[PDB]
DNA sequence: ATCAATATCCACCTGCAGATTCTACCAAAAGTGTATTTGGAAACTGCTCCATCAAAAGGCATGTTCAGCTGAATTCAGCTGAACATGCCTTTTGATGGAGCAGTTTCCAAATACACTTTTGGTAGAATCTGCAGGTGGATATTGAT
DNA sequence: ATCAATATCCACCTGCAGATTCTACCAAAAGTGTATTTGGAAACTGCTCCATCAAAAGGCATGTTCAGCTGAATTCAGCTGAACATGCCTTTTGATGGAGCAGTTTCCAAATACACTTTTGGTAGAATCTGCAGGTGGATATTGAT
């Protein structure tokens, strides 16, 4: 039992510059890694936010992967493929 | 020579290379470990199954490209080449995610 | 004691009328279900999947495959005009972008 | 057991329809049962809330159709039109 | 007979500001106001119900749909006061 | 003596109970079910008016119109984002100038 | 018709919208904008009143056609 | 012969019309907008004049938003004039292309 | 900003009329009582798949150096869009007819519901089939010259 | 200014992880018989929407002048891309303990059903009160001139 702490960072600047690069980003200023960084943590909380209450309800222990498809509908972000 | 491409070059190389395939950019134990760090903070001693996860992490790549997408649009708008916080936020702001 | 028939194979569809019916009547739509509800509907699924899965088709195809991947399912939402508008708001997952440079970036 | 369904095998089927000679990874197959269970829900609760504005107490064929006028964009609802009311009167001849 | 929740958006309008008053027009957007959350609340609860393979709705499902419906701290309120008028309503 | 008395609400909650029954929800109805939800409805009035009564006795009237509405909504953050997607008509906007418009 | 939303019209909604100045080309885009949007709105309208077996469209058409399109609107009906 | 520079009348126009709520497009034109494409479905349909309305309100909070949106488009672009590629920038944005 | 002149904004009234409340009636809805049935919670457990740990490799993050070229800042003018006067006309306001459209009201054939019984179509898992990942390394295209 | 260096393209090849086919059990369609629900045909209204039409209120179209904004041009500091070495830590493959997901069983608290019985909210005239018209003129703000 171990603890997490700081695990935005492992979301590192050459990643960053890979996503910008399929969004077809030529060039990056360097204030741009921490931004992305806050505006993921964000999206990501908010479904996992959401994930979590639908876990809760079912009186589970286990986020499956219908409860963040769910989230993700809930949001206007539907997800294909994560049914089975 | 010593060789050297021009600045530029090797970035429009890589929008090429990216833009044509569709593997996961952000490394997977990393992510993981992002995924259960906020989770726990909700409710201490989830699992997942590993489905789950790569939901959570297709679903945000799909965003910060399609955002990113969106923030090159801003640049360009403003005569750049270059995209800069205020690009992110001209974006999000026109979405609605933080108006 | 009469031949089956499948509602199915009556309505000359792939799609299950049957399961299209039992769906409806448990999903808490209405209180009853119209018997040409469930055939209308599982007709109307089943030629949306035919016009996507022809245009993935097509897609592998043209990349050499013989085996559609969602990259190919992609391609094909995202260069057809009415499925992109009618997916507007889904994600594939391993979809992946469609090539695009915007002019102002290539070498001048 | 834990006996899951799925729309896998009619996909399949039309799938052999449209390309006798093509596969379909179970990725592919997993984008393909999510989207017709993404249609199926917004056709279903479209006809839902045209029965309940209406004040009528049956989901009909109508619903059906007029919930695939609002939610298809064009000529996808065109040809929606015609294979749903083929389907219908095929299978009301008997 | 049309309904509506007009008495009803008056009665708490007389207890959160006495001596004011609403005009025909702003009631009716109290009244798009309350059947839109209505339906966004009950919709939820059903699709909350469905996921789970059961067949009623309960404060339970109510509640959970508060939580994913309103941001914050209006959910945090809103979950207080149906606890409450639940807790009262089961004494009697 | 009705269930909204018995609750401590003004929010009718046999109508709920009603409208529950014949919206195609559920094929059950629990009885906490709608007192709660009638609870969560009468609240989210409260705080709607609550704010619409003080902008309007800021503009100093005393007849709440959609206008008060609007700005209730719109200076609150999480109205705000709640009806982020709502258009009150006759509602207007804030007023809201972009600095680099003014003069000097 | 179309024309009849008058250069001081389009003004008068840039001005609200917060706009200061204002180009000549905004006008014929504005009335480009302005049409796909109605439209849009009257075309799903039509349709609930087409499946009320009604001819006139009622308000809550209206509003229900806006709400298939993502934007609610309160005072008439819901 | 008194004048005001440019921009100050356009400035007092903006303090009045965000302060009121009043609709900004006449009725009848835009009545008889409708009707026209109305009539591109089904002719001869009859309206409830609430009807046109809620149209009305619906047109008008959408362009004024949109207008809002186009602001801060010329605005990034370091300019104070609304030009159509800002219009085009903001739908594109907002998902309407 | 100092200042006087000019134009529009706006707190301030006061009545009156148009809305917002009193008076009052009544079906439709809500509540109450009783009789029932039943969905889902509790308990119990098999066995899927989740968490964790490790090794071994080698992909990719990190950190550095440096200069191409980009963003930022500045200057300037061509020309576009704001302000304005003017005089024309479209829209507002409002009244009038009357048609035809919603919108209830029964009556009842036609449709849908639902239990029980029989008959497959559909799933799981095993067995078979086979693209193509992923390793080749030439073939061609692009780049950036010294 | 062809040339060197580099990258990408594209074709090759074969085992194996993954896909397709097959097979047998069984859940759930389908048939059958009957009970219940319903939504249209005919009928009767009476709001309510369109088609007129006109007088005068505002609001719009047009043409001119010029303030000042947009866009081009130009300069330069210094950020960010490209290229390198190093070595961490992710990926992969794998084995293992066991949490808890899920599949089943019993059986009541909590639900539906039905018959009455009161109550209430909708409704709509009539009787009594804020809010717009719209007077202002008196501040407040802007402007060209110093």
């Amino acid at each position: 039992r171990k603890v997490l702490r700081d695990n935005i960072q492992g979301i590192t600047k050459p990643a960053i510059r890979r996503l910008a690069r399929r969004g077809g980003v030529k060039r990056i200023s360097g204030l741009i890694y921490e931004e992305t960084r806050g505006v993921l943590k964000v999206f990501l909380e908010n479904v996992i936010r959401d994930a979590v209450t639908y876990t809760e309800h079912a009186k589970r222990k286990t986020v499956t992967a219908m409860d963040v498809v769910y989230a993700l509908k809930r949001q206007g972000r539907t997800l294909y493929g994560f049914g089975g | 020579k010593p060789h050297r491409y021009r600045p530029g070059t090797v970035a429009l190389r890589e929008i090429r290379r990216y833009q044509k395939s569709t593997e996961l950019l952000i490394r997977k134990l990393p992510f993981q470990r992002l995924v259960r760090e906020i989770a726990q903070d909700f409710k201490t001693d989830l699992r997942f199954q590993s489905s789950a996860v790569m939901a959570l992490q297709e679903a945000c790549e799909a965003y910060l490209v399609g955002l990113f997408e969106d923030t090159n649009l801003c640049a360009i708008h403003a005569k750049r080449v270059t995209i800069m916080p205020k690009d992110i936020q001209l974006a999000r702001r026109i979405r609605g995610e933080r108006a | 004691r009469a031949k089956a028939k499948t509602r199915s194979s009556r309505a000359g569809l792939q799609f299950p009328v049957g399961r299209v019916h039992r769906l409806l009547r448990k999903g808490n739509y209405s209180e009853r279900v119209g018997a040409g509800a469930p055939v209308y509907l599982a007709a109307v699924l089943e030629y949306l999947t035919a016009e996507i899965l022809e245009l993935a088709g097509n897609a592998a195809r043209d990349n050499k495959k013989t085996r559609i991947i969602p990259r190919h399912l992609q391609l094909a939402i995202r260069n057809d005009e009415e499925l992109n508008k009618l997916l507007g708001r889904v994600t594939i997952a391993q979809g992946g972008v469609l090539p695009n440079i915007q002019a102002v970036l290539l070498p001048k | 057991r834990g006996r899951k369904e799925s729309y896998s095998i009619y996909v399949y089927k039309v799938l052999k329809q449209v390309h006798p000679d093509t596969g379909i990874s179970s990725k592919a197959m997993g984008i393909m049962n999510s989207f017709v269970n993404d249609i199926f829900e917004r056709i279903a609760s479209e006809a839902s809330r045209l029965a309940h504005y209406n004040k009528r107490s049956t989901i009909t064929s109508r619903e059906v159709q007029t919930a695939v006028r609002l939610l298809l964009p064009g000529e996808l609802a065109k040809h929606a039109v015609s294979e749903g009311t083929k389907a219908v009167t095929k299978y009301t001849s008997s």
